[PDB]
């Protein structure tokens, strides 16, 4: 129904960008706090940032400058762009959506989609 | 920073058996922590939000409390499913982080 | 059509101010006149009573949350942090401004650190310009090629909205109607 597909097929060579992209299959963006999450051994579940219908965002201060999220209001090709990809980022990423039964606080991650791979060699 | 030290680690059961869980906050969650579930192989899921309210879709037997140090989930039913990891979550002091979790076996 | 602008549960930040286009629809202001008694309705250019006789094509409706002691800075021809880096309104302004206290809807006991404003910036803005870039702002002589460090600041900072504060620091929801 609201399956959040991820069409970005870009794998990453060392130290280059992170050309991944999430996609929407039914649902309309509107005013929900779409976000991104990740998890790997070493350091498990992690939260990068969340985006609004505009550039409204708030990034993670563990890693902040490299991660630069985008917004696509209509074509909804919002991406999690990254610079200076390391040999440690290798992990399964995920695409996160929140529930609209609350106030201005992204807290309840409900809708989720299958993840992606990245490796260096 | 916000840290969680969820315990215990070793557990074993079978269908329709007792159950117990806890979360170990550090400074102050008030009433904004959350509990999640992620079966091994697919995406995670949400169990409890608000620290005293069950979320939609979650069946009848799932409820917990919270006071920054004395969280209590009183459940004693293990269906043919639900033996998987349970994930603690907390978000009141930026940034928000999840827990690690534990397991139970047959 | 005055529904999503006023009765909304989510308002963006000052540096990411929303822009909404309303057109090709009857815009009866019956709510405006009855919007009382905690709605400051300072209108610049036209009288509040003389609105029905006028007609407009594009009715913009901005909306954000700011501090009380900063709402004065929304008036045309003013200087300040909110009026120099975040949102600029031209001197020849023709529009209305509505501000109301929103403590019960945009405050939290711990503190809602979700509202952002750019503190410092190298150049002042131009009329109706969007500021979405979050690049590193450098003031020192050492040129940092996108590298964090001293004299290479990150020009974004969060508010400290809380309920048990003074009226000046209490959050205010402001909506500005600009008619073109």
């Amino acid at each position: 129904q609201v399956q959040l597909q991820e069409s970005g097929p870009g794998l990453v060579k060392p130290s280059e960008t992170l050309s991944l992209t999430c996609t929407v299959s039914g649902g309309s963006i509107s005013s929900y706090y779409w976000s991104w999450i990740r998890q790997s051994p070493g350091k498990g579940l992690e939260w990068i940032g969340y985006v609004y219908n505009s550039g409204g965002t708030n990034y993670n201060p563990s890693l902040r400058s490299r991660v630069t999220i985008s917004v696509d209001t209509s074509k909804n090709h919002f991406s999690l762009k990254l610079r200076s990809v390391t040999t440690a980022d290798t992990g399964v990423y995920y695409c996160a959506r929140d529930l609209g039964y609350s106030s201005g606080w992204p807290d309840a991650f409900d809708i989720w989609g299958q993840g992606k791979m990245v490796t260096v060699s | 920073e916000i840290v969680l030290t969820q315990s215990p680690a070793t557990l074993s059961l079978s269908p329709g058996e007792r159950a117990t869980l806890s979360c170990t906050a550090s400074q102050s969650v008030f009433s904004y922590l959350a509990w999640y579930q992620q079966k091994p192989g697919q995406a995670p899921r949400l169990l409890i939000y608000g620290a005293f309210n069950r979320a939609t879709g979650i069946p009848a037997r799932f409820s917990g409390s919270g006071s920054e140090t004395d969280f209590t989930l009183t459940i004693s039913s293990l269906e043919p499913e639900d033996f998987a990891v349970y994930y603690c979550q907390q978000h009141s002091n930026w940034p928000g982080t999840f827990g690690q979790g534990t397991k139970v076996e047959i | 059509p005055f529904d999503e602008v006023f009765n909304a549960t989510r308002f963006a930040s000052v540096y990411a101010w929303n822009r909404k286009r309303i057109s090709n629809c009857v815009a009866d202001y019956s709510v405006l006149y009855n919007l009382a008694p905690f709605f400051t309705f300072k209108c610049y250019g036209v009288s509040p009573t003389k609105l029905n006789d006028l007609c407009f094509t594009n009715v913009y409706a901005d909306s954000f949350v700011i501090r009380g002691d900063e709402v004065r800075q929304i008036a045309p021809g003013q200087t300040g942090n909110i009026a120099d880096y975040n949102y600029k309104l031209p001197d020849d302004f023709t529009g209305c401004v509505i501000a109301w206290n929103s403590n019960k809807l945009d405050s939290k006991v711990s503190g809602n650190y979700n509202y952002l404003y750019r503190l410092f910036r190298k150049s002042n803005l131009k009329p109706f310009e969007r500021d979405i870039s979050t690049e590193i702002y450098q003031a020192g002589n050492k040129p940092c090629n996108g590298v964090a460090g001293f004299n290479c600041y990150f020009p974004l900072r969060s508010y400290s909205f809380r309920p048990t504060y003074g009226v000046g620091h209490q959050p205010y929801r402001v909506v500005v109607l600009s008619f073109e």
